[PDB]
């Protein structure tokens, strides 16, 4: 039974730290369209005022 | 944008000032070119000689 909690100790942090990898990865996955969008809207607008 | 606005602009007055030298030249010229005559020559030759 102690062999067992001590498995299931072990699992819960390999579990909490693949979620944690998890996390980091759509922050930085979230980070590129923030950038993006900006961008496209900043050419957008010289376009704008370049045609004006 | 805004500089890029500004690089045009002024390109813009570069092209038409090409021109005008052109033009400015070109006047004077013909104006020389009908103004000068032997009462020129007296004002010129005579100028040299100190020169």
């Amino acid at each position: 039974d102690l062999e067992l909690a001590h498995e299931k100790a072990g699992q819960q942090l390999r579990e909490a730290k693949a979620q944690a990898a998890e996390i980091v990865e759509q922050a930085k996955k979230r980070a590129n369209q923030i950038v993006d969008e900006a961008r496209d809207q900043a050419r957008t607008e010289g376009e704008r005022l370049k045609a004006q | 944008a805004q500089a890029e606005i500004e690089q045009e602009l002024n390109s813009v007055k570069d092209a038409l000032r090409a021109q005008v030298g052109a033009l400015a030249v070109t006047g004077a010229e013909k104006i020389l070119g009908a103004s000068i005559d032997a009462n020129a020559h007296e004002q010129l030759v005579s100028k040299l000689a100190a020169e």
